[PDB]
């Protein structure tokens, strides 16, 4: 049972999740967003993170 | 040029379990619920009775619309468990919302219809039925200004890493 | 929904190092989008299979290769296949290798061809379902909207 490490609940399926681009902790859909830079990059940055930053 | 928009993948699926209503003895059900799907699996404590109430919340991170929930009913038992119902529920059948919702009372069936090894619904009603509510959240969106600062600052730290 | 579009991702080659990828593709198809997980390698095999509710035939489906990074995450390759284009079948088939563009084209903001070919294959069924019949007043409705496709719903 991989779960996400900002909420601590939401379980992953194989593969799903998303790292941190900054932290690399993975996290859920509830627990971070994602910037895309132009139509060729994207980044991933969670909810810690992101108040860390605020 | 920089967008925050989470975008419409629907990856988390969130299953409320509500409670149950058994026909017959309460004194012979102690029972948990199973939540199945993408091959991860979920449970419940187990309540007594034959009204019990689990109020739980599940939420799984999935890619793959094109299968279903399986949700089963289990009694508790000292060396092995029996189960009281099952209902599968195909994903794409569930809403998309960002609230909680009131569920639904499903009756709960006896097996499984399996076609080419899979399960694809269930047979044979029991008079039991559960509470359940299912949804998908969309992405969360990040606001546009705060989307330009994640973006510089680690496209900074890109460039000097590939240094 | 006039149809049920069925889209096998199967796989893909890269040209290049095995160690430089470990990519995941997206879909998209009016604003329903959908995803594989990662998998590493020059050959990757996704193997899944995905449907979207089609309503319109006049877009298209877009399909992103993008390869993990640390940091960011690069689109490798892009194909934008005309619905109008797609067979129409309930069989499911082997997939065709499509040659992966470097860049989407756009006309008001919106996807309307791609450019730049890359060295980067990727391995792709997709087919749509037949409906079952097509009733009376809904047939009025498509014929009006194929008749601006240079197509009619088929007489049989
Ligand atoms: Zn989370
Ligand atoms: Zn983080």
């Amino acid at each position: 049972a991989p779960t996400c490490g900002i909420c601590h609940k939401t379980k992953f399926a194989d593969g799903c999740g998303h790292n941190c681009s900054y932290c690399q902790t993975k996290f859920c859909a509830r627990c971070g967003g994602r910037v895309s830079l132009r139509s060729n990059k994207v980044m991933w940055v969670c909810n810690l993170c992101r108040k860390q930053q605020e | 040029g920089i967008s925050g928009g989470g975008g419409g993948i629907l990856s988390l699926l969130c299953v409320g379990v509500k409670k149950a209503k058994f026909d017959g003895a309460q004194e012979k059900f102690n029972t948990y619920v199973t939540l199945k799907v993408q091959n991860v699996e979920s449970t419940t404590i187990a309540v007594r009775g034959s009204q019990p109430s689990w109020e739980q919340d599940f939420m799984f991170e999935i890619n793959r619309l094109d299968l279903g929930l399986t949700v089963e009913v289990w009694n508790k038992g000292l060396i092995w468990d029996t189960m009281v119902g099952t209902v599968w529920i195909p994903l794409r059948t569930i809403r998309q919302s960002n609230e909680e919702g009131p569920g639904e009372w499903l009756t709960l069936d006896s097996q499984a219809i399996m076609a080419d090894s899979e399960i694809c619904g269930t047979k044979d009603p029991t008079f039991h039925r559960i509470l359940l509510d299912a949804h998908f959240e969309l992405p969360l969106d990040i606001p546009e200004e705060e989307a330009r600062y994640w973006a510089k600052k680690l496209e900074q730290l890109n460039a000097k890493l590939n240094s």
